[PDB]
């Protein structure tokens, strides 16, 4: 049917940029017929909150520096200078039809300046070992850009396949990420080795950065 | 105090029902229109159904025409969701929204969003564990609670009872071969508050009716 | 563009009836829009008033003997058991469009029983003579159906293209019609002659009916 | 007693600008949306513009688009049509109406309407002429109200207590580009001697106000 293509799926820029999200009805449709395109920005977490509304009208609280317009059947969202609180997925929705269709949305990233991760490693506590499992974690706090490897070896043994990471989205202050890597073994494995160790590597450590502890220390 | 909050998500197995609800205050909703929306994981949003509850006028997305059914109960200021013969594609973040004002064609207001997990799996509740500060990088030390094995999505969790949220990082879930969840939940604090400020990590699973208060501390 | 075009144009039923009228949308529209339809009834000298909106909800205090339903792009409004009162012009109105649009409208009028006309005739006033004009006025009251003709004659002679008629709206409650003829004059052509008639043919009268008056008696 | 009350309708010349006015009572115009529909002598319903009061936000139909504004005061609750470059063809009788609750694109209360006559022509009041009834029966008599521009007049009997039995005529235009209509009544033929019948004409556009009475003619 009648459908937005938005464009483009994601973009990345600095604050204090211009950045144009762009929506279009995926067909020629009737200038007799209203779209009323409305725009939603929808952050990480949270519900999508309305920005604009008939295609141009300001939402009641909205900061000014957004903006939209429609000419035929385009539809555009501006934002005249970007800020880091404005990292946000961007959804369009026109009103032509009912049900109304929202555009597949658009992700914008922030760009800033490269900021290398704090360490910090931790022992699996000894409440879990009872349970049979040790859990190794290591953080990586505050980075950019969000490229990061994390390597985990136990007395020198490199391991792999036996953890997982998890990278949470781009701050809305700051514009960094954070992530975590978790090293999985069996109580009785934690038990037979010492020395637990994280090496992180990242654009913003001119050498990488080891975290260990012994185990029983 | 315009608000909607959403109830009734979580498991339910392929083929169930659920029914949900959004209740709302700080306006009526005789006064105007109510819809859901929905999003699944990692996708983009999907309008569902609209209602005027004042006649009850209903019309429904494709996708769930036949299995879904919105309806409204003006006397409790209530509207919900029935959805019937749920499969994997209808797991998904669930928002109730509406229509303010006369202002047509724009959802000024939206819940929170409740998520129905559409699994065959059994729930299963959390253990919270401590990530105890030993850790430290300047004057910074680090320390969070690590929720591990649960089913289903979501867990939430805050420090101090909402106290505390500056340097909080709550990582997204991840999904263990064992086909269970696990999330860390860190937060950087100044080494010299150790001694003598207490964290707590308040963690709560409803789906197994899990809540559990935390504290964590330097180790012996 | 997108039009509506209602039919019929207009229609006569009996008490009782059920009546029906039709609006079309003017080309073929995509399912996924939609047109929420409304209808309004308008009498004579009065706004329109609402009686179905979004197709086929019937708007409040409107009665019952209304409905309205929509399949695809033809949409119908009935009523069920026509009463006297809803003489009256009936518009949809269509809402795929900004601007939405109106039908054109169907004027309905109630069939009722024959009914001949009472007929009068009245000469010009004195004080109309004293002007220069003079009006000479035949009234035909409460008769249908509104079909009529009025002849005009003076001294014998038919008069053309010197009369204009006006008929009134059909009565909301005996569901008749009255209408006047006008017949003008110059004064001194009025006072020229004697014998001022109309003549009324109406299918409640048997032959056609003359009422006339010599000017000057009594 | 929601309500919608137009005024400001009238005679104008072509080229002329007429403003008009729609008062709402019982409800604030910022809740919702207010229309203008019009309707040219004879002819069907034709919608004119909207405005949501709250934002501004206001569309016409093609026909109007440049010459007419629709705009709100909110703090008086009341609508304005302004319309500029008038032509004959704008001549009609101009409605206001709302959409009510959230029930869009249904109009649910409308104004009474205000009339909108353009043209050159003069002003003109009527005069006006008995028609006397003629000799157990009923009788009828009336009133011919003749030569007036623009419309409308009104006719009422005995100062409104007579209104059974009464037809005021659509007015016809005359050749001379004047109205004149006719207001009769039928009355029983044994009243007219003792019973007083007199036709109150309004005619609002001159300020002319006549009450005639009308009985028998003597001989
Ligand atoms: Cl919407
Ligand atoms: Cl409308
Ligand atoms: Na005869």
């Amino acid at each position: 049917d009648i459908q937005m293509t938005q464009s483009p799926s994601s973009l990345s820029a600095s604050v204090g940029d211009r950045v144009t999200i762009t929506c279009r009805a995926s067909q020629d449709i009737p200038r007799s017929i209203s779209g009323y395109v409305a725009w939603y920005q929808q952050k990480p977490g949270k519900a999508p909150k309305l920005l604009i509304y008939w295609g141009s009208y300001l939402y009641s609280g909205v900061p000014s520096r957004f903006s939209g317009s429609g000419s035929g059947t385009d539809f555009t969202l501006t934002i005249s200078s970007l800020q880091p609180e404005d990292f946000a997925t961007y959804y369009c929705q026109q009103h032509y039809t009912t049900p109304p269709t929202f555009g597949q949305g658009t992700k914008v990233e922030i760009k800033r300046t490269v900021a290398a991760p704090s360490v910090f490693i931790f022992p699996p506590s000894d409440e879990q070992l009872k349970s049979g499992t040790a859990s190794v974690v290591c953080l990586l706090n505050n980075f950019y850009p969000r490229e990061a490897k994390v390597q985990w070896k136990v007395d020198n043994a490199l391991q792999s396949g036996n953890s997982q990471e998890s990278v949470t989205e781009q701050d809305s202050k700051d514009s960094t990420y954070s992530l975590s890597s978790t090293l999985t073994l069996s109580k009785a494995d934690y038990e037979k080795h010492k020395v637990y160790a994280c090496e992180v590597t990242h654009q913003g450590l001119s050498s990488p950065v080891t975290k260990s502890f012994n185990r029983g220390e | 105090e315009v608000q909607l909050v959403e109830s009734g998500g979580g498991l339910v197995q392929p083929g169930g029902s659920l029914r949900l609800s959004c209740a709302a205050s700080g306006f009526n909703i005789k006064d105007t229109w109510i819809h859901w929306v929905r999003q699944a994981p990692g996708k983009g949003l999907e309008w569902v159904a609209r209602i005027y509850p004042t006649n009850g006028y209903t019309r429904y997305a494709d996708s769930v025409k036949g299995r879904f059914t919105i309806s409204a109960d003006t006397s409790k200021n209530t509207a919900y969701l029935q959805m019937n013969s749920l499969r994997a594609e209808d797991t998904a973040v669930y928002y109730c929204s509406r229509w303010g004002g006369m202002m047509f064609y724009a959802m000024d207001y939206w819940g929170q969003g409740t998520l129905v997990t559409v699994s065959s799996a059994s729930t299963k509740g959390p253990s919270v564990f401590p990530l105890a500060p030993s850790s430290t990088s300047g004057g910074t030390a680090a320390l969070g609670c690590l929720v591990k094995d649960y089913f289903p999505e979501p867990v939430t969790v805050s420090w101090n009872s909402g106290a505390l949220t500056s340097g909080v990082h709550t990582f997204p879930a991840v999904l263990q071969s064992s086909g269970l969840y696990s999330l860390s939940s860190v937060v950087t604090v100044p080494s010299s508050s150790l001694g003598t400020q207490t964290y707590i990590c308040n963690v709560n699973h409803k789906p197994s009716n899990t809540k559990v208060d935390k504290k964590v501390e330097p180790k012996s």
